[PDB]
Order: structure tokens, then C-alpha cells, then sequence
């Protein structure tokens, strides 16, 4: 079919929030109405595109899909099918293609919502953004501001465990099963003795987690940042970074499965960040995939003054 | 001993 952005023209745009906090399950919603102002064919198709502070798909990563998103068929006012949507990854472009709805009717009036988060990767700074949409060559424009929690957590000592991390990415649609997650190792850049970081596939409770960390499970590149104050507030972080030394080989024989669901990673003495990325997967018990992970260590003059800093990571799902 | 934690979304 055709595209048919010149026929289609949307109305009562809303959006759900303008201000959130991605590093929270932050996200907003958009929602409008459409009409279809000539006859149109089935096959022939609209689209909307997203801003480069927006995603449609947030933490939920479809890369084992043909980097192509599945959404929720869009219905009339009749509540029958108007249209089939996908999601674009790479162009954050949706494409809701017509059915045979439109074949015997004129007039077809049609409404979405829309859920919608940040671009981890481009607004990874706190701070307002353009939020502006396309919808059917039109623009609706908004502003939208991202209070992220800090990345930078720790004990309130200047030898103090330090630690965080996000899960950025979550496999739920292809059966893979895969997740993505930055930790930051020593945020706030103190200089540490013998620190010990692990990353657990679950909380408290191994049988609360479906998170599945092993040597066949976990894949683990670590970095040396170079300068701290470029580091994201959105967790993203790009293993090709010129300010990111990967150090993953130095690592080679100081990464330890000794535990069940746990990488115990031996750092030592250390005086800068690190940014471990891990890719992992879990398993298929339907439960949520909860993490943790942990950095231990003590004062690298005194080798006393102990401490230890835990970071809980958690994912949610919405809906269309 | 203390921490805190984050939570992602998508959809």
C-alpha cells in the first residue's frame, strides 16, 4: 500500500506527564485521535515518530525481534480493527498499517495511547528535552524533563562501598530470554582496598528471581573510566566510549561463579570507576527478574573501617 | 551495610 500521512489527521493529543523519573519506572503515555479524511485502501499506512529524547519501547529490548516492536492493534470508535502497528526500533517510527476495516467505509475515526519513556542513550543527562511527536506529518510539541535518581550511591564515608547499576534491556518477546545491565563500580570514584563487587540473579531469595548469572549464562566487559563527570544518569554507557578503557581481559582469572546465581568480581585496591556491562539471561518460571549487586571493601590505608553497599534492580511493563 | 536500588520499565 500507500503512505498515507496526507489523509490522516489526529486530534486531541495528551499527554499522560511531563516530568518523571526514568531511573524509577518513570515513563508517560501518549493518546490521540485520528481521522481519515479521503478513502484509503487497505494496506495503506501512517506513521508517528518519536523525538530523539523518547522511545516507545523504554527497557524492553527487541533486537532478537528484527529490532521491530509489536503493539496492540489500533480499534475504531466501533472498537473493531482499524490497524495492525509496529514499532521501529532504530527509526522510533510507528507504521499502523489499515485492514480491510477500511474497504466499505468512509469517515473512519480511530483513537491510540501510547506509552512512551526515555531514550536512555539520548537525553542520558537530568534536564528538559524537546519532546516534540509526529504524528501523520504533523507536529505536537511538548517539553519533557527527566529527574533521574542519581547512579552516584553509597556509603556516606570517603572509603566507603559504593555501587549501582540498571537493567537497560529486557528480552521478553523473543523467547531468548536475554537481559542488558550497566553497574557502575565505585561511582563516587573513592579509592578502595580489596573490593570485591557481585552480581546476583536475585534478591534475597534465589526462588524469587527467574535472573539466571553463571559462566554459560553471563557475558561481563569491564572498563576504566576515565573521566567520572562524562558518566550517564540514564545507566547507558558505550563499550566504545574513548572514555572507557576495557580492562575485561585484565579480569581474565579474577572473575569467580563460586556462588549459585552470583559473579564475584575480585577489583582489589582500586582509585577509579569502573562500568561493568553484563549481559545475562533468565529462565522461564514466569518470575520477575530481580538483581542485586553488592560491593564490599575497606579503607586501603587502615585495611579496617569495613564497608559494604547493596543496589536492587527491578523491570515494569505497560501497555496500549 | 546499607543501599538503595533503581527500576526500569518498557513495554
Amino acid at each position: 500500500g500507500t503512505n498515507v500521512n496526507d489523509k490522516v489527521t489526529a486530534s486531541n493529543f495528551k499527554l499522560e506527564k511531563t516530568t518523571f523519573d526514568p531511573n524509577q519506572s518513570g515513563n508517560t503515555f501518549m493518546a490521540a485521535n485520528f481521522t481519515v479524511t479521503d478513502k484509503v485502501k487497505s494496506g495503506d499506512y501512517f506513521t508517528a515518530k518519536l523525538p530523539d529524547s523518547l522511545t516507545g519501547n523504554g527497557d524492553v529490548d527487541y533486537s532478537n525481534s528484527n529490532n521491530t516492536m509489536p503493539i496492540a492493534d489500533i480499534k475504531s470508535t466501533n472498537g473493531d480493527v482499524v490497524a495492525k502497528a509496529t514499532y521501529d526500533i532504530l527509526t522510533k517510527t510507528y507504521t499502523f498499517v489499515f485492514t480491510d476495516y477500511v474497504n466499505n467505509k468512509e469517515n473512519i475515526n480511530g483513537q491510540f495511547s501510547l506509552p512512551l519513556f526515555t531514550d536512555r542513550a539520548k537525553a542520558p543527562k537530568s534536564g528538559t528535552y524537546d519532546a516534540n511527536i509526529n504524528i501523520a506529518d504533523e507536529m505536537f510539541n511538548n517539553k519533557i524533563t527527566y529527574n533521574y535518581s542519581s547512579p552516584i550511591a553509597g556509603i556516606d564515608k570517603p572509603n566507603g562501598a559504593n555501587i549501582s547499576s540498571q537493567i537497560i534491556g529486557v528480552d521478553t518477546a523473543s523467547g531468548q530470554n536475554t537481559y542488558k545491565q550497566t553497574v557502575f563500580v565505585n561511582p563516587k570514584q573513592r579509592v578502595l582496598g580489596n573490593t570485591w563487587v557481585y552480581i546476583k540473579g536475585y534478591q534475597d531469595k534465589i526462588e524469587e528471581s527467574s535472573g539466571k548469572v553463571s559462566a554459560t549464562d553471563t557475558k561481563l566487559r569491564i572498563f576504566e573510566v576515565n573521566d567520572t563527570s562524562k558518566l550517564s544518569e540514564s545507566y547507558y554507557a558505550d563499550p566504545n566510549d574513548s572514555n572507557l578503557k576495557e580492562v575485561t581481559d585484565q579480569f581474565k582469572n579474577r572473575i569467580y561463579y563460586e556462588h549459585p546465581n552470583v559473579a564475584s568480581i575480585k577489583f582489589g585496591d582500586i582509585t577509579k570507576t569502573y562500568v561493568v556491562l553484563v549481559e545475562g539471561h533468565y529462565d522461564n518460571t514466569g518470575k520477575n527478574l530481580k538483581t542485586q549487586v553488592i560491593q564490599e571493601n575497606v579503607d586501603p590505608v587502615t585495611n579496617r573501617d569495613y564497608s559494604i553497599f547493596g543496589w536492587n534492580n527491578e523491570n515494569v511493563v505497560r501497555y496500549g | 551495610s546499607s543501599g538503595g536500588g533503581s527500576s526500569g520499565g518498557g513495554h
